[PDB]
């Protein structure tokens, strides 16, 4: 430990030409690291877009909204149904999340340029998808670099129809990664949906009312938290965009508490219901037993007796549950070791849920994420753990190689490296077509799921009898 | 709740009682829903011809696209040489994109590096990234070429890739001798497979160009095979593996069927096999090029035809009995090789698969898509089948494209309920199989969502998918067949009429009511 | 009434409404059906473990067996050998089935002769059919060989092959020097798998049993190869290909894959390659015997050790990971030939394709049956890839086996809940798949009716059929597939993660009720 | 030419020894032929057995009945579900026709005899199986051999069970083909089943009833005759075999009129039903529109006047369905040459049907035929036609190469020998898993049949390009 591991981090870096590698030095820490930096060129990252983090994930589950991917035809088709931000709908009809609506640029819109092709498309959709509820046009790289002004468009087009048409300047150039995708997007929904319901005091609300914020519902994890929320009596008022509606979000404002799952992701537009509609905001997590009940009754106790009461109602009902699935994993998994790579809150986040059945993470690391986002890393880690930032290729085999970890918990790029290797692997961003893995249903899945993988027969055999 | 003995995933889940209230619950009181009545006739509405005709009127949205862009392409031709990086020179994103979509389709590794080129870039271009990003890839992951292409940020801004990779050798950032072929892949021109075209033209134009007064035409005695965008490793493999059982001495230039199928041994290869450099240096010296896809290989062929003087035989792709004859017989005339008696067996086989199934096949109506040397091959094989492609769109098809394959159709008395769509999308394509209902799709994976629409009309209007193309994501291994040569013909003919019998046994199993005709022999 | 441009065949036609009344008439008329109120009530308590105690319970009756008769053996043994006729002395009508059974299975001409004993023959033996029946067979079809086996009614009245064969050379109607093995078959011992081996001992006894005296083992340097009933074209195809690669000699004794797959080309060839008898002379030569299928090649096993003095190694069916691992092992150390790279990486590639599937296969409960090798071989592939073969039935296996599975169950977490049944029909399954439903079964196609049986009692109890085994008569062409070898392997993990995943993509495709876990990428 | 046939016949059986020789020219004639012999030895016969004739054909269909084919295991299980005679009915509680009923004989019921193992499984059957309304003992060869008595199992246990068991002695030995299984059924229905309501006056008879003899509804043939016949307003209160139940079966003595399609199969019993109950016969044919319509005009006319108007009522119903059919495929198969070969009927049977497409049947012959089938084909064959009694492989092949025909129709052992010499096949036992081919709804599919094989895109690609 300790040491070994700062040995380690130097070897790996000595690879790297001098710019490169005094840049590497400074994102790859010891439980002391910067964040947030663009990436090295030629070092293959492991880092999106933009567009990825405004399209891909705070805008594209919005399910009765259509959305469009303006520019050519590349991005919206490799992000078509690509995250699995579950919802209940009618696709094609009333909901149309898993399908791709593109401007498909030709050579003729980057000439001329690509305004009067939107305003034409926002008719077809239209005329072609009447029951939708609203259009965002989320840019492609092309847009801003061609001088295209959709905020224009969108403004005439939207009065001309009476429609909510969001323009979201999320080209895939600006910034470093996923990362500013979702501070633009958290902005465009400010400036575009938030306040539609300002003046307008139709809603009864209660004390209870709640809003959850920054869960993308990912094979349902937004619905086995809000079952919870509301056997703890509270009324989640919104989903923020899992499973999400427009009117859910322009309903927002009303609420008493917003609960933020995703902080990376949604803070932005936290901090503004704060500000302007007085609305106070609290983080939690729903991963595991011991992070679901903290977050349970840290939750209950900003109401009432009666939330509390149900709190603990709550708490005792699962219990017996939940201890049967640490009593059947638990003796599976005890001791063994994770590596974990993943967006902006995951890589700590499910931390909690691997020492609850016993596991220890021993290095973790992030796509994107900030220094606050680190801060709150470090209370989770133990020490003399690895920490990776925006890890290239290269550092992420030559760390599993030296520390030989039992399970590598990270994306789809990631998983078939470390599976001929010979390292169970587990896809902790679209958790590998299974989940839900958010409260304690899903704590029954996660645990099957690290032991099915971690226990697998076909890790024995990865070498032939003969060589 | 959980019974810890039986854990349910999402489904079914989210079946259970109390899940079915909490999100009748959310819907009713947050969501604003429309009524269920108004989508049901939104959805009946949307079979219609009146919507199709609507939806055919479209002139500028573009919905669930057949076609990704270039640089994915390029991507692929890059990945079939000898331990070569493919290197994308503009934004990153895409990268992470191309990666993760051919991951998904081949549940392998793609290796490929961006240099990054954010907004300053923007203003003053991306030089020092093409600087930098050559020099680190080629120390952080030793390469021994790296092929380059762009993202249309790159495009857009106009960067002179041939300038900025002469002026990265010429301050030292890589050995000047080192192999950085490029190609400008504009995402906004043609589609993934111009970006296989361009990228192959400018790898071959770099060992090549500038060295031609050495070549004669004919004295490697070998002929190069220029595969095309493919996406099985079954169509590389029986390739090399008839042209071995003729004797031909050949060279498949872009061959990344290693890399793409390394052992799960306990070590991760980043590369393996591919065409040398040496096999490229020595490609004019062949007897000839045979370009088995040859609609989307068009700067290609003015290449080979234009610089290494090759007469390109004017061939189809390989797929069906027609064109794999033609295509072992040019073989055979190029080489002067006679065709081996495996191979006049195979086929001989593959003419009594046809004979024991064409009473299930007859008249069958499909509708397909995919690039457009795959969809006409598949319309020419169905009609020798006996079968009708009656709705055949290829999005990125081009006019030329069209006249041929109607030309096809017109040869043939299964042709005359067909039409050919290019520039089409999977929304148009879904219209026609509820306007003109045919028995089954084949295509790749998205067209599921077709599939789940037609089922939701009714059980007697479902149109079954069959999965055939790029991408297939939603079952594994399917990229190790093969759709080329007699071995794809067969492999094709069984996949299809077996799933003509699936679907009569699913029709056929209700207890005395559609199970006098389940038949134990078909 | 028919509409001349859309003929309907069966089904649907009998759906039309003049149909169903005129249907629905005639049971009300004259049939004097129990109403369906009994027709259901009895229905549902067959599908109770109440009913199954007293299936369980049944010692005298058979109903719908998994095995037949065997003279079947017997005549797909004969077929392996070059140019040879099939001859089965006994009545005509076993033969007419016996060729049925198979042409409807290959979709191939299948040549077999009967001589034809009628009743009279029972009163008097059937020497006369034997002498002109060899007589006719060889000028008329000219077979260099005719292998002789029995039906039952030869069996029943005792007629001595040997010294009927003996006496038509004596009497000249058949050359004394032409090749005339035989066997006893009698259909009431065994099943179809014990007339194979008999057979094959027969055949292996007239050319070796005399010759012994100059024979020295290993002389030929080559392995001998005994494939037992096999009914699929690439099992005999993979081995003979691995043996290859690795530089082995061998000789494959009943090699059927030419003669079961000639190429439709304007002629028909009666016979093809097989077995040569110089091949068979020489075996004793031969450094050792491999027995692909030993639990069915008991009678041969005592032959080639107790004869020709080899020491048969004791290995299982080349069936998955291990059991192909030390198939080729056991291979390397007789031949002295070492594993070549091309067979390490088809291993390590088998070992990938399991990597990738394993959390759609974990914990996949299966109901299987088939004859003794396969069923082991099928289980043992399960426990690797982490299934539970819940239902394990042979009806023709003994109790020997069963203790060798039941160890091999005992071996794996995987085989906790598992069971061996043998000497159960398919009767006896249906049961099983009721009170202890499993997700999928393995089988041939009398399995439809099972899954038709789970339907009925509702989508939610109906377990699917996935086609592996013999016959296959309802699907076609899936005889030239693999279940032997890495390439077997791949084929079978191919075909269950796909099964598992169509029929989880037909579980949720209903719109807005299901489809939110239909998933693009699986 | 008649010449040319016949050196083609003599050139042919040159290769047999002087025995086969002798007899199989006895056996080929150009229309003169014997029928129903034994096969030669060692000839590669198409024909089956006497329990393949009694189970597989006549009793087989019977749907609410179970039954057990005794004996090993091979005939129950290479017949299970071979012969499609479609039935409505719930498999396996109520209905029971595909599934394989057997006795499984081992090696201690060859020598200790299996009639205790009968009674034991006629208890089983009992429990397991309570709907069933009847059951047959088909016995497979060891039964007669080793000296069982199934009589008295069957008298036994049907007289304890009050339940109709019935014997029946088709062992494969006994005769030369599949047609004495035919009579042996049919003599077991007649002393075991038929006569069960002698007695019994409750049944209301009408002056329409009738009943449909020898159609085992293959591919649904006789619901496609059933409702022209009924249509035509006739009462069909039985259907033998084909859908058949057993109650229909003991209802036949109450009709005025028994409808024989297959005469081979069933003349045996018809001749009884006329002499014990007075019960007329009549031969038909719903193969094509030409034959249905002069059978329909014929069955008519042994009514009334009513009963003739309705006829010419359906004629003229159907008449625009079957031209629409004939404009269709007609000039599609015009002048094409077919060479059949089937069991007892179907050889003579459906040469109207391929007429009424413009075909010529040039070739024709029968497995299991008697003498007085062939005085019927003599009339429906043209003019110096080849006839093939019980043909072996050997003869078949040799005559279609020199005839070189067109189409073929025969059975699956068959089949795939000339789809690889070229010539298309269609099967004329299973229909090619198609059907219904009886009456005008199955000449639809017929003619949509013969179609698309003859005429079929791959017949043109059997020579390799560089074969020539
Ligand atoms: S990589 Fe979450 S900040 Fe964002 S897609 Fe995954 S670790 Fe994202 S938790 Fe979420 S649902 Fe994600 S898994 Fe914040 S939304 S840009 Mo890739
Ligand atoms: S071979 Fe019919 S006398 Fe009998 S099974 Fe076919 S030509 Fe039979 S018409 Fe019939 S339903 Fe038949 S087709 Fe008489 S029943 S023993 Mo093989
Ligand atoms: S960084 Fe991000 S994903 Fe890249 S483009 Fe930019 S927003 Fe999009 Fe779509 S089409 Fe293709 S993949 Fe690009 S090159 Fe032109
Ligand atoms: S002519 Fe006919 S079919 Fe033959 S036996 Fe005899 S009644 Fe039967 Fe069943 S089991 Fe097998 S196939 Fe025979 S050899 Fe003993
Ligand atoms: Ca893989
Ligand atoms: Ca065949």
């Amino acid at each position: 430990s300790r040491e070994e591991v700062e040995s380690l981090i130097q070897e790996v870096l000595e690879v790297y030409p001098e710019k490169a590698r005094k840049d590497r030095n400074k994102h790859l820490a010891v439980n002391c690291i910067i964040s947030n930096k663009k990436s090295q060129p030629g070092l293959m990252t492991i880092r999106g877009c933009a567009y990825a983090g405004s399209k891909g994930v705070v805008w594209g589950p919005i399910k009765d909204m259509i959305h469009i991917s303006h520019g050519p035809v590349g991005c919206g088709q490799y992000s078509r149904a690509g995250r699995r931000n579950y919802y209940i709908g009618t696709t094609g009809v009333n909901a149309f999340v898993t399908m791709n609506f593109t401007s498909d640029f030709q050579e003729k819109d980057i000439v001329f340029g690509g305004d009067k092709k939107l305003a034409k498309l926002i008719d077809e959709v239209e005329t072609l998808f009447p029951l939708n509820k609203g259009i965002s046009v989320q840019s492609e790289c092309p847009i801003g670099l061609i001088g295209d002004d959709i905020e224009s468009v969108s403004k005439v087009k939207g009065a001309e129809l009476s429609k909510t048409i969001v323009p979201v300047r999320c080209e895939g150039f600006r910034g470093v990664s996923q990362s500013l995708g979702h501070h633009i997007a958290n902005d465009a929904v400010r400036d575009w949906v938030l306040g539609k319901r300002d003046e307008d005091t139709t809603f009864a609300s209660t004390p209870y009312d709640v809003a959850i914020i920054g869960d993308y519902n990912i094979g349902g994890d937004a619905w086995s938290s809000r079952i919870l929320l509301e056997e703890m009596g509270l009324r989640c008022v919104a989903q923020w965009s899992g499973d999400g509606s427009i009117s859910e979000i322009e309903l927002t404002p009303k609420v008493k508490l917003n609960l933020v799952h995703c902080y990376r992701s949604m803070n932005y537009i936290s901090r503004h219901m704060e500000e302007k509609y007085g609305i106070p905001w609290m983080e939690y997590n729903f991963f595991g037993p011991t992070k679901t009940i903290e977050s349970l009754r840290a939750i209950a106790a900003k109401f009432d007796e009666s939330i509390q009461k149900k709190c603990e109602e709550v708490i005792a009902k699962y219990k017996p549950e939940w201890e049967a699935v640490v009593a059947k994993y638990r003796p599976r998994l005890e001791g063994k070791r994770v590596m974990l790579y993943i967006g902006g809150l995951r890589p700590r986040h499910v931390i909690g849920a691997y020492e609850d059945l016993g596991m220890e993470v021993v290095g973790t690391g992030y796509e994107f994420a900030h220094n606050d986002d680190y801060d709150r890393t470090m209370k989770e880690m133990g020490d003399s753990t690895l920490l990776y930032d925006d890890v290239t290729g290269y550092e992420f085999e030559e760390f599993v190689k030296r520390i030989k970890p039992d399970l590598i918990g990270s994306g789809i790029k990631e998983k078939f490296i470390f599976q001929k290797m010979g390292i169970p692997f587990r896809e902790m961003h679209s958790w590998d077509y299974s989940g839900p893995y958010h409260g304690f249903d899903g704590f029954a899945i996660f645990a099957r799921d690290m032991d099915m993988t971690l226990n697998n027969p076909c890790w024995k055999k990865l070498q032939a009898p003969w060589e | 709740s959980q019974q810890v003995d039986k854990i349910k995933a999402s489904y079914p889940l989210f079946l259970d009682q109390d899940y079915k209230d909490m999100l009748a619950k959310k819907r009713d009181g947050f969501e604003e829903k429309y009524p269920q009545d108004k989508i049901d006739e939104v959805f009946q509405w949307t079979t219609t011809k009146e919507y199709q005709e609507l939806n055919f009127q479209r002139e500028a949205l573009t919905v669930n696209p057949a076609k990704a862009c270039q640089p994915l392409g390029a991507v692929l031709c890059a990945l079939g040489f000898e331990k070569t990086m493919p290197y994308v020179h503009g934004s990153q994103g895409c990268v992470a994109y191309f990666r993760s979509y051919f991951n998904r389709h081949f549940r392998e590794p793609v290796s490929c590096v961006s240099d990054s080129m954010t907004e300053d870039a923007a203003v003053f271009g991306g030089q020092q990234n093409m600087k930098d990003g050559l020099q680190n890839c080629k120390a952080t992951y030793k390469p021994d070429m790296i092929a380059v292409s762009t993202t249309c940020m790159a495009e857009v801004i106009g960067d002179d890739l041939n300038a900025f990779i002469n002026n990265s050798k010429k301050e030292g950032f890589i050995p000047d001798e080192f192999p950085v072929p490029f190609a400008h892949t504009p995402s906004f021109v043609g589609s993934h497979v111009t970006g296989w075209d361009n990228m192959f033209e400018g790898i071959a134009r770099y060992f090549t160009l500038k060295s031609m007064d050495d070549k004669v035409v004919g004295s490697n005695k070998k002929i190069n095979i220029v595969p095309g965008f493919e996406t099985y490793l079954g169509n590389f493999r029986v390739i090399k593996r008839m042209l071995s059982e003729m004797g031909v001495g050949y060279s498949l230039l872009s061959d990344p069927e290693e890399v793409l199928d390394t052992p799960a041994d306990g070590q991760f290869r980043m590369y393996a096999g591919g065409t040398t450099q040496e096999e490229m240096k020595d490609a004019p010296n062949a007897l000839n090029t045979v370009l088995l896809q040859p609609w989307h290989l068009e700067k290609t062929k003015k290449f080979v035809e234009g610089t290494w003087k090759h007469e390109v035989p004017k061939l189809n792709i390989p797929m069906g009995l027609d064109w794999t004859d033609e295509f072992l017989m040019k073989v055979s005339e190029i080489s002067g090789q006679p065709i081996p008696a495996s191979l006049t067996k195979e086929r001989g086989r593959l003419v009594d698969m046809m004979t024991d199934s064409h009473t299930w096949l007859h008249g069958k109506r499909f509708a397909l898509w995919g690039d457009p040397d795959f969809v006409m091959g598949l319309v020419k094989f169905l009609l020798e089948l006996g079968c009708e492609p009656v709705h055949i769109l290829c999005h990125n098809g081009n006019k030329r494209w069209k006249k041929a394959v109607d030309a096809i159709l017109a040869a043939s008395p299964y042709g005359k309920n067909a039409t050919v769509y290019i520039g089409k999308d999977l929304w148009h394509l879904r219209s026609l199989v509820f306007t003109d209902k045919p028995d089954f799709m084949i295509g790749n994976s998205y067209g599921k969502f077709i599939q789940r629409d037609t089922l939701h009309k009714g059980k007697e209007f479902e149109v079954p998918l069959i999965r055939i193309g790029f991408p297939i994501f939603d079952r594994h291994h399917l990229h190790r067949s093969t759709t080329l040569g007699y071995e794809g013909a067969m492999q094709i003919l069984t996949t299809l009429v077996n799933s003509i019998l699936e679907r009569l046994d699913e029709e056929t199993r209700g207890m005395q009511a559609t199970d006098y005709n389940h038949d134990l022999v078909r």
